[PDB]
């Protein structure tokens, strides 16, 4: 079973793809290749909630259902900033402007 | 015409499966090459209907005429019965490029006469108008066939 | 009920008919053996007065609705004329009526032999 | 895998895979032609369009050539005009 993720941290956002069998471990594996910071220097989210290394994609809520291609789910990221966690920070995307009156 | 139905007189038993979110237009094209059109199908239902080898099949969005894929395919021809069983005719939505999507659900909003008071690039205004038919996909597909042949 | 030798002649007419089969192998009565629904083609009731198909005309032969060839011939015409009333003259069943008619003619006078 | 990153009007970046990306003729032409070696700028695409364009790249790489029932590329009423504007510049 396939997983489609959003990684987000501030402005930065990475489309994946992972098994539901793969760990939280191994997703910090795959940022460390892209953004050059060990697992050790990261924290993963589901919404809220920060996810274990050991706990499978499956177990912190990410199933076929949930994590779609056309709809991936956002695995929320925070880095060791100044010796300590930052707080997690995702920015908003940009808002889609007033809907024109022929498409009203 | 090089697409057309053959004057088959073997019968053969199909399945038309909507496997699609679409209101579904099976058409049947005519011993002259003629697309007819038959009942169509609402999503998430099956027909066991009947037909003949050799005759040719199409499937379309019944609101829109969006193309649709038939097992994999754009054309579907009923052949070997094995073993008695109905030939299973899967109809899914292709995989439609962002610009076709993108065209389709302007096309649901805005009103025919209303496309060029979109604020948009003047060739997406052809684009908008030009509008998905059986006959326009027939035509491509017969060239398609002819240089194959 | 119609004598025994009556309905023998009328239903091997009408087997001639539509076992019928041209050059390439085609049962030309195939179409005609069952009308189009009135709900699928409601014009062709608007239109046509007095529909009737080969299924139809097998059930007047076994319920004795008609007392003669006389009576048979006239609703395999009404069928032929219906046929090419709604139809396109050069359109493939128009063109099929008009051999079954054809046929009919030629299988009431071997009969009548 | 190699990853390219794609930043719109407002300074998001994407990272996706490169293979995902090259579903785009003008991505491609833009990663062989311009700042570093694998980022490309969209000037006029904003974060809420390229976004869905990046799950528009996974959806097509996920569904084609595949023996499962498709679903819809779903698209809301408000991103539509744009969503097609950048779908025709990026011929996707
Ligand atoms: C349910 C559902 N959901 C999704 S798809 C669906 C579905 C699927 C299947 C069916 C039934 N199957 C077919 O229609 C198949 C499919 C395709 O393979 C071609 N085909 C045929 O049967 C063709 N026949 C032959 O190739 C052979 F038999 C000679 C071998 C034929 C069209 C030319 C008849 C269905 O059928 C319903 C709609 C199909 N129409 C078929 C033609 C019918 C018909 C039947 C009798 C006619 C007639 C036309 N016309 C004309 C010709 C066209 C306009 C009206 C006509 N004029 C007459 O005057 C007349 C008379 Br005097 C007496 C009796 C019948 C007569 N008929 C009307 C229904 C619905």
């Amino acid at each position: 079973m396939d997983v489609f993720l959003m990684i987000r941290r501030h402005k930065t956002t990475i489309f994946t793809d992972a098994k539901e069998s793969s760990t939280v471990f191994e997703l910090k594996r795959i940022v460390e290749g892209i953004l050059k910071r060990p697992p050790d220097e990261q924290r993963l989210y589901k919404d809220d909630q920060l996810l274990d290394d050991g706990k499978t994609l499956g177990e912190c809520g990410f199933t076929s259902q949930t994590a779609r291609p056309q709809a991936p789910a956002t695995v929320g990221l925070a880095f060791r900033a100044d010796d300590t966690f930052e707080a997690l920070c995702i920015e908003p995307f940009s808002s889609p402007p007033e809907l024109p009156d022929v498409m009203k | 015409p090089v697409l057309r139905s053959v004057n088959s007189r073997e019968p053969s038993q199909v399945i038309f499966c909507n496997r699609s979110p679409r209101v579904v237009l099976p058409v049947w094209l005519n011993f002259d090459g003629e697309p007819q059109p038959y009942p169509t199908l609402p999503p998430g239902t099956g027909r066991r209907i009947h037909s003949y080898r050799g005759h040719l099949w199409l499937f379309r969005d019944a609101g829109t005429h969006d193309g649709l894929l038939v097992n994999q395919t754009e054309l579907f021809v009923p052949s070997l019965n094995v073993d008695g069983q109905p030939i299973f005719a899967n109809i899914t939505l292709p995989v439609y490029t962002l610009k076709e999507r993108c065209l389709q659900v302007v096309r649901s909003l805005v009103k025919p006469e209303n496309y060029r008071r979109l604020d948009i690039v003047r060739s997406l205004y052809e684009d908008l108008e030009d509008h998905p038919n059986v006959q326009k996909d027939l035509e491509r597909l017969t060239q398609e066939r002819i240089a194959h042949q | 009920p119609n004598p025994p030798k009556l309905t023998k002649q009328m239903n091997a007419i009408i087997d001639t008919v539509i076992n019928y089969k041209d050059s390439s192998g085609r049962q030309l009565s195939e179409v005609f053996i069952q009308l189009p629904s009135r709900k699928e083609l409601p014009e062709y009731y608007e239109l046509i007065r007095k529909p009737v198909d080969f299924k139809k005309i097998k059930e007047r032969i076994r319920n004795h609705k008609y007392r003669s060839l006389g009576d048979l011939e006239k609703d395999v015409m009404l069928l032929c004329h219906n046929a090419q009333t709604f139809n396109l003259e050069g359109s493939q069943i128009y063109e099929d009526s008009i051999v079954l008619q054809s046929v009919f003619k030629s299988a009431r006078q071997k009969i009548a032999k | 895998m190699m990853y390219v990153k794609l930043i719109s009007s407002d300074g998001h970046e994407f990272i996706v895979k490169r293979e995902h990306a090259l579903t785009s003729g003008t991505i491609k032409a833009m990663l062989s032609g311009p700042n570093e070696t694998n980022e490309v700028n969209f000037r006029e695409i904003p974060s809420h369009v390229l976004s869905k364009v990046c799950m528009y790249f996974t959806y097509k790489v996920r569904y084609t050539n595949s023996s499962t029932e498709i679903p819809e590329f779903p698209i809301a009423p408000e991103i539509a005009l744009e969503l097609l504007m950048a779908a025709n510049f990026l011929d996707c």
